[PDB]
């Protein structure tokens, strides 16, 4: 998975 | 003949959107680690790139209907897309004088001999700096870069995507609009548009160059531990 992609995205 | 009110407001919340993520002072470039001119430079532009990564999350947050795309789909538009809006977005700070980008003094104004020294080799740099000497005479608008970057961002065929008749419908719904911009309120240019076109061609094949080294980088711990956590999560192969 992508964690940080995911937080960036709200 | 005109534009309608759906097309201005695409508009003006991507020239917003760019105006939100873009500093053309280049003031945060001191909060990076310091250029240093066997690949001296790679911390300083592994911060640029990963930076502007941010940057272009946040941009990418607000094109119209990427929010409503599902997660695995906006990852992996920005997953593949990312380097590419990247390259377009430094549009803005290179410059034809010097053939280089200019963010500051001496300091941030990186030329080929410097991102020689963050591991590229000239089978990227050639291409990157004639498709910038291109795309910078072609003299866009503000509405026009950023629905570029847009168009370019939302394009089906990226590998990883799963809704791309969705994603298909929102770039058909940018490309209307920049065509009907460019029609309308630009004077010149009855190929600019076949011509911005081109210009996403030329950033598929900067993609897949830039892909290879960077591999090769990534794979290499004396390099890959001067990237960032950012730039190896958006860049490298997991799912
Ligand atoms: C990326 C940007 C800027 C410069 C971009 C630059 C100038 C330095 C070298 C870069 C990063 C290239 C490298 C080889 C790609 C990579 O590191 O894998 C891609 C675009 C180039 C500065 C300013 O325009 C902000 C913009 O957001």
């Amino acid at each position: 998975n992508h964690p940080m992609l995911m937080n960036l995205l709200k | 003949h005109m534009l309608s009110d759906e097309q201005m407001q695409i508009i003006n919340s991507l020239v917003e959107a760019h105006h939100k993520t873009y500093d053309d002072s280049y003031s945060d470039f001191v909060r990076f680690r310091p250029p240093v001119r066997r690949l001296s430079m790679l911390p300083h532009l592994a911060d640029l790139v990963s930076y502007s990564i941010q940057k272009v999350i946040g941009f990418a947050k607000m094109i119209p209907g990427f929010r409503d795309l599902t997660a695995e789909d906006q990852i992996a538009l920005l997953k593949s897309s990312a380097i590419e809006i990247i390259m377009l977005r430094s549009n803005q700070s290179f410059s034809l004088e010097d053939m280089s980008w200019s963010c500051g003094g001496p300091d941030f104004k990186y030329c080929i001999n410097d991102v020689t020294k963050a591991g590229h080799t000239l089978e990227l740099l050639e291409p990157l700096v004639k498709f910038q000497v291109g795309l910078k005479k072609l003299k866009l608008h503000e509405e026009e870069h950023v629905l570029l970057m847009a168009i370019c961002l939302l394009s089906p065929d990226r590998p990883g995507v799963q809704d791309h008749v969705r994603i298909e419908a929102l770039q058909d719904r940018l490309c209307d609009v920049l065509q009907a911009y460019i029609r309308i309120q630009h004077p010149g240019g009855r190929l600019l548009y076949a011509k911005m076109i081109q210009k996403l061609a030329d950033l598929r094949s900067l993609n897949e160059e830039h892909s290879k080294q960077y591999r090769s980088l990534s794979f290499q711990p004396e390099h890959s531990m001067q990237l960032t956590p950012l730039v190896l999560e958006v860049f490298g192969s997991e799912v």
